[PDB]
RNA sequence: GGCGACUCUCUGGUCUGUAACUGACGCUGAGGAGCGAAAGCGCGCCGUAAACGAUGAGUGCUAAGUGUUAGGGGGUUUCCGCCCCUUAGUGCUGCAGCUAACGCAUUAAGCACUCCGCCUGGGGAGU
RNA sequence: AAAAAAA
């Protein structure tokens, strides 16, 4: 027993050791008999009792003493406590009490000592050392006192007011939103001090709510002067020299299909039906890489931005509005340079032949998604008569998209078809209406045409075996997916598979089963919360969500920097023929940094976008205080339950407002159960709620239960 | 939130039409409530019977 | 006389010579007791939803008739006795 | 040498027992939380159920099983984890059946 | 009182619509007869039951608002769907009135007529 | 809260 314990401890004391589960230790030690497995379990218990190893709350055994600790990122809470997120994502979160934070702020990389006694269900710890500081700038509202100011942070995870000394005011008045640079951190009983770096405006001025968010997330402001000079210097028409070595496609029937308000038209499409019954799809993408050359002023800015950001009232573009809307845009009935992906596609949706080449197009018409729907779905005779020459292509497009879809779904892609909000605002940025974003036939057609192209490009460059950027989606978290599999068995949905080896189709089968059920929205939602996020990578590690081995982003270089790179690599490798070792080594060095950065800038964009949506949703609901709505329970917690309305507005029912009974949370079923009444509110029950309180600043909506 | 049988004008539910009934059981095999399906009262009855006949004849299961 | 619908399941472990004999037997029962077979489907060997008498499949026969109770009643009697027919139901055709 | 079987999971509040049988209900193998030397609260927990399922399952794989039907009895928390442990041991689950009396 | 697996066998009632027929043939109903828990117990007697929605039956009259169950008609509507009106039942809310107040309020505890049951301080004593 | 994708 002791010799086995020593051998296990010595193995765990190797420098290459990472914390492992019981099953991972079984495999790594090559334990095959059931009796040796018992010995391992008794040894792990005995060593954990002695304190020589620690089981994390994700059931992974690590040597504390090499730590007695865990390195990780702080995730603070607005009530003064935090959680450690360990660097090893396979490990569980460690709770940190407010008194044990030891001056650590939200996002800070820390080292946390594990407490030998937990007072609750999760593992507790103390911050012993802050390795890196995350927060240097803080947005907030300035407030003036006699001798000093203070700024109340917009991030409520910063629970303490930032002292501003009288010299660090720099012009800020009472109620001004300000950007504060931290000069000192909190220490003992002293709050953080800082100087006002920028004044945004008064908090009551139109659009300083949105401008605060832009500043909180550190989103890019105005373009640099040299970028603005480069953009201004770029021609508004094509030079005849640039038509050299480009396939002339100006006489073909080519069309863009976008939103009515879209000015940045990245993509144009054509579909010809061949005599054999196969389809020829031409996807033609804006040649941004021509105009924005490598290491140009606009290029350096486009890398720093990483993506365009689409906030409620405005778009922050990745490249200046002169290029994006002007020469790079595939504007109607003018000559435009394009990097084209042309594809012969059979009756099974299989790309038999393809070609990637530079071209010049002249778009026959700029269509919208509403017009194309009216033609195909609504059978509108006025619009058909208006666009009579294009109607035959639109019907062959629809069929082709349907074929591709069928192939994509068959292959086992996960159609995650959820209802998204679209906040409508006026010119002043006051909220008019929150409406459901509906994905029509016209969007789902284009989608399919952007997908197959993206898949085509990625496959080509995989087989070329040159340094390239992919858009990957790794397999889901086995712990997160395991819990999801438990959750769906409560509703009766049984899944074939284990969490470690799930094929996308098996997930699709569920989403098919729940379709047009009350439990749809949430199982959907909880499935999502089991998935990993998709990221850019130099390696082709496949795309779980699309159930494909090869995927990239090619089809939107105006608004995404990884698409602009794909174009430059296309130009480099295919067009110029520069497949030399030095060219490869250059790109192999730079793509990892690009892929990590751009992936960060995407996540940043999404977080900000959402943060403005939640703010404007809260602004919409201010006048609805007292009004009753029907909604569905989207999430249940120990403190209350979330209810989503029909327009995807979500608000909390706090357990305090549940005055009819003492409600106990059940975590296994996802339900609050009354002790006395025996009323059970579960995830996915429809209920009628009334609006009690809405805090716009906090972005909170509070609901009370009227009836079930 | 509409009745299948009032929508599609179906006066007679049949126990033999297994496919049709299978819409209206849970995955486990339990009869789905009117509130979930949106069924009309009248038909909820008819439907229940049929499933009950069905299940007797081993067309449907009692517990999938 | 009033319309009924008989359904019944024949055990899956018989050849088509035996099967036919069943059908003709039980068709003979009905018409022998004053019934008239108006329709006669054969749904063929289905998987049973559960395991009846240690069989996971069976051959379904759906006889429509018009008859007196006596006919249907005799059928039911014999249907029960018989080992070939594993389960059955008679049902009136609701007006 | 039998391939298909049933896994009878009796998950009580105190314990989880996992018997595996052939289709005729003859006992191939079994394990339980207390057979793996869990004691008191630990026998109740889903981790012990999980481990009980594995040990019952690994015994069945020697006897050459591949597919399972599963039956669940009792209110305990083990059934969810235990079932996954039958899938995770390798044996594919056809259908799970709650046969609580 | 009560009645929830399914099918068949026999049988009771109710509601809607038509208005073809009969032509007041109706209502209540002591006694009587039958049905009708625990129990009591010896399946049978027993039969007493917050067998008390604490509220006999019948008929007519007397604001509204809203839900459900089974129907009828018209409107659009192809129909589905909606809209409206009507019938029967079951709900909530609320005038007039009633009420000691509480409450009831076309499912009256309102306004009436018919007939029946029942009460006339508590205890003693359901002896 | 939390997914693609689109924009």
């Amino acid at each position: 027993k002791e010799a086995f314990m020593e051998k296990l401890l010595s193995f765990m004391k190797e420098e290459a050791y990472k914390p492992l589960t019981v099953q991972e230790l079984e495999e790594m030690l090559n334990i095959t008999e059931a009796e040796e497995f018992k010995e391992l379990v008794k040894a792990l218990v005995a060593l954990e009792e002695k304190g020589l190893i620690v089981r994390t709350r994700s059931d992974r055994y690590g040597i504390p003493e090499k730590m007695n600790l865990i390195k990780g990122k702080i995730s603070a809470h607005a009530k003064g406590f935090a959680f450690l997120l360990p660097e090893d994502t396979s490990l569980s979160d460690v709770f940190i009490p407010p008194n044990e934070l030891n001056t650590a702020m939200n996002g800070d990389i820390v080292m946390v000592r594990l407490n030998s006694q937990s007072s609750g269900s999760r593992q507790e710890g103390t911050v012993i050392r802050i390795l890196e500081r995350a927060i240097q700038r803080v947005v907030g509202t300035y407030t003036e006192t006699r001798n000093f100011g203070f700024v109340i942070p917009d991030d409520k995870k910063i629970t303490s007011d930032i002292f501003i000394p009288k010299n660090g005011k720099n012009g800020a008045a009472e109620g001004h939103k300000v950007v504060v640079k931290l000069t000192s951190y909190p220490e003992g009983r002293m709050n953080a001090e800082g100087e006002v770096e920028t004044i945004l405006g008064h908090k009551n001025d139109p659009g300083i709510d949105i401008l605060s968010v832009i500043h909180k997330h550190g989103l890019p402001g105005e373009f640099p002067a040299d970028a603005m000079e480069q953009a201004s210097s770029t021609p508004d028409t094509i030079d005849e020299k640039d038509l050299k070595d480009r396939r002339d496609l100006r006489d073909q029937v080519i069309v863009t299909i976008d939103g009515a308000d879209a000015k940045d038209l990245d993509d144009a499409v054509t579909v010809t039906k061949l005599d054999d019954g196969s389809y020829k799809l031409g996807v033609h993408i804006a040649d941004v890489s021509h105009y924005v050359t490598e290491n140009s002023p606009i290029d350096k800015e486009a890398l720093e931005r990483g993506t365009s950001v689409y906030l409620v009232d405005r778009v922050i573009p990745m490249i200046p509005h002169r290029l994006s809307n002007g020469i790079c845009s595939l504007n109607p009935k003018v000559d435009r340079l394009t990097l084209s992906c042309e594809m012969t596609i059979n009756s099974q949706g299989q790309v038999t032949e393809h070609e990637i080449f530079q071209s010049v197009i002249k778009t026959t018409e700029r269509m919208t998604y509403s017009d194309v729907n009216k033609i195909l779905v609504d059978d509108d005779e006025e619009l058909k008569q208006k666009y009579e020459p294009l109607v035959p292509m639109f019907k062959d497009m629809e069929r082709l998209a349907q074929i591709l879809r069928d192939k994509r779904m068959d292959r086992g892609a996960v159609d995650f078809d959820f209802k998204e909000a679209k906040v409508l605002v006026d010119d002043e940025g006051a909220v008019k209406d929150v409406v459901i974003r509906e994905r029509s036939v016209a969007e789902k057609l284009i989608e399919e045409f952007m997908l197959v192209a993206n898949e085509t490009v990625a496959e080509h460059f995989h087989w070329m075996n040159v340094p390239f950027i992919y858009r990957i989606h790794e397999e889901p978290n086995a712990e997160k997916l395991q819990k999801f599999l438990e959750f769906v068995t409560t509703f009766g949905y049984v899944v074939k598979g284990t969490a470690g080896n799930i094929h996308p189709r098996a997930l699709q089968s569920i989403l098919d089963a729940v379709r047009d059920r009350p439990e749809e929205t949430v199982i959907s939602t909880v499935m999502l919360r089991s998935m990993k996020q998709a990221k850019y990578d130099p390696q082709s590690l496949g795309h779980f969500g699309l159930s494909t081995e090869f995927y990239t982003h090619f089809t939107s270089p105006i608004r995404r920097y990884p698409d602009l790179i794909v174009h430059r690599l296309i130009r480099t490798y295919l067009i110029n023929g520069k497949v030399d070792e030095a060219t490869q080594e250059k790109w192999a060095e730079r793509l990892p940094d690009i892929a990590e950065h751009t992936s960060s800038m995407e996540r940043r964009a999404v977080d900000a976008e959402r943060e403005t949506d939640d703010l404007k949703k809260a602004e919409y609901m201010l006048d609805k205080i007292g009004e009753e709505f029907d909604g569905m329970i989207s999430s249940v917690t120990n403190f209350g339950m979330f209810v989503e309305l029909p327009n995807t507005i979500e608000g909390l029912v706090h357990v305090s407002f549940m005055t009819d009974d003492y409600y106990r949370f059940d975590e296994q079923h996802f339900a609050m159960i009354g002790e006395r009444t025996g009323n059970v509110f579960r995830i996915g029950d429809e209920i009628t709620v009334k609006v009690v309180d809405v805090n716009k600043d906090e972005r909170n909506i509070d609901f009370e239960i009227v009836g079930m | 939130k509409v009745c299948y049988f009032t929508s599609n004008g179906i006066t007679h539910i049949d126990y033999k039409d297994v496919d049709l009934l299978k819409k209206f059981v849970s995955e486990r095999g339990k009869i789905l409530p009117r509130r979930v399906t949106g069924t009309n009262a009248k038909y909820q009855r008819k439907l229940t019977a049929a499933i009950k006949r069905a299940r007797q004849m081993a067309l449907l299961p009692y517990v999938s | 006389m009033r319309k009924y619908e008989v359904m019944y399941i024949i055990r899956p472990n018989i050849d088509e010579e035996s099967k036919k004999a069943v059908i003709e037997r039980f068709n003979n029962v009905l018409t022998s007791n004053g019934a008239e077979i108006t329709g006669t489907k054969d749904w063929g060997k289905r998987r049973l939803a559960y395991e009846i008498n240690d069989f996971r499949d069976g051959f379904y026969q759906i006889v429509n008739v018009q008859s007196d109770a006596a006919a249907v009643q005799e059928f039911d009697r014999l249907a029960k006795i018989s080992d070939d027919i594993i389960r059955h139901i008679v049902v009136k055709e609701e007006e | 040498n039998i391939e298909s079987g049933i896994a009878h999971i009796r998950s009580t509040f105190n314990n989880t027992i996992v018997t595996i049988t052939d289709t005729h209900g003859n006992a191939i193998s079994w394990s339980s939380a207390g057979a793996l030397g869990f004691r008191g609260s630990r026998k109740s927990t889903p981790f012990a159920a999980q481990m009980a399922a594995e040990t019952a399952a690994k015994g069945s794989i020697e006897h050459g099983l591949k597919t399972l039907e599963v039956t669940v009895k009792g209110p305990g928390s083990g059934r969810e984890a235990a079932i996954r442990a039958l899938q995770a041991a390798g044996l594919e689950v056809t259908a799970i059946r709650d046969v609580t009396p």
